[PDB]
């Protein structure tokens, strides 16, 4: 598990761009108070290989 | 002497820092603490 990749972002990565940031995606209406939930996303997932 | 630039800038996230210090000239990106006002206290 110790290998990751980010599933979800606000837009596409430019080229060369190198985002760590880990703050949970909104993906709709709700608020996400610092937290997974409805519409709340965190960002990144691990290949398990 | 110097400049910061990021979208944050928060001492936190990945942010671009410059100073010059006059024997050298020191840059850094880094995800670490400083100041959030680090003027050069001479
Ligand atoms: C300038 O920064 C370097 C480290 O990059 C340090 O060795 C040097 O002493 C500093 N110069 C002054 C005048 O503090």
């Amino acid at each position: 598990y110790n290998y990751l990749f980010r599933l979800f972002r606000k837009s596409n990565l430019k080229p060369f761009e190198r985002d760590i940031s880990t703050e949970i995606y909104q993906a709709g209406s709700t608020p996400c108070n610092g937290v997974e939930g409805f519409n709340c996303y965190f960002p990144l997932q691990s290949y398990g290989f | 002497r110097g400049w910061i630039f990021g979208t944050t800038l928060d001492s936190k996230t990945q942010s671009l820092l410059i100073v010059n210090n006059a024997t050298n000239v020191v840059i850094k990106v880094c995800e670490f603490q400083f100041c959030n006002d680090p003027f050069l206290g001479v």
